């Protein structure tokens, strides 16, 4: 009797579900560099330059 | 600075090493009674030296900032390692942040040769000990 017989009577299936997650991540990350230049310069030149005048 | 390694060589890598290293006249001895004779460094005379024997001797290497090393390793403050192959000491281009080397002495064995900036043998090791004078007290007996 009753109205929940309407449920038997065509199939009804209910269904749930629940997921609850939790995640934590820590990551730690170090470097070190080191860098060392060593440069060296030479430059040598020569000039001439002769002027002659009349007046 | 000299540092004394031992080793064990067969026949081959002792002739290769003592006529590397001069040896005038002595005898090597092996595990199994066998032994090899230089005398004028020439092999006069060898006994029964089956493979596998294992010829035991000391070399003197003389370490110098100046010379060489066949094969060091470096560590830095921070944890790196490297390894480097006949390079001097001095000639390292990073010495400010370089704390050990050690001697990889091709057995796989590890000797320290340079410890915060300085040779082992300059490094003087301090140890730890609580500062005070002498008590120079009298305390009473139970007797």
């Amino acid at each position: 009797y009753g109205s929940d017989m309407y449920k038997y009577i065509e199939q009804v299936t209910d269904t749930q579900s629940q997921d609850l997650g939790k995640a934590i991540e820590n990551a730690i990350e170090q470097g070190q560099t080191k860098d060392r230049q060593q440069d060296k310069g030479h430059e040598e030149y020569k000039d001439y330059e002769d002027t002659i005048t009349k007046s | 600075l000299i540092i004394k390694h031992q080793m064990k060589l067969h026949l081959n890598e002792l002739v290769d090493w003592a006529w590397r290293n001069g040896v005038t006249s002595e005898k090597f001895h092996s595990n199994n009674g066998s032994y090899v004779i230089f005398d004028h460094s020439a092999v006069v005379e060898t006994y029964i030296i089956n493979k596998n024997d294992l010829f035991n001797v000391t070399e003197e290497i003389e370490i110098t900032l100046d010379k060489p090393i066949d094969y060091f390793l470096e560590k830095d403050m921070y944890g790196n390692y490297r390894e480097h192959f006949g390079i001097a000491i001095n000639d390292l281009l990073f010495l400010n942040t370089t704390v050990n080397i050690w001697l990889v002495n091709d057995d796989n064995s590890h000797i320290l040769i340079y410890k915060d900036g300085k040779l082992i043998d300059e490094y003087m090791y301090h140890q730890f000990e609580y500062e005070a004078n002498q008590n120079k007290h009298i305390y009473p007996n139970n007797k």
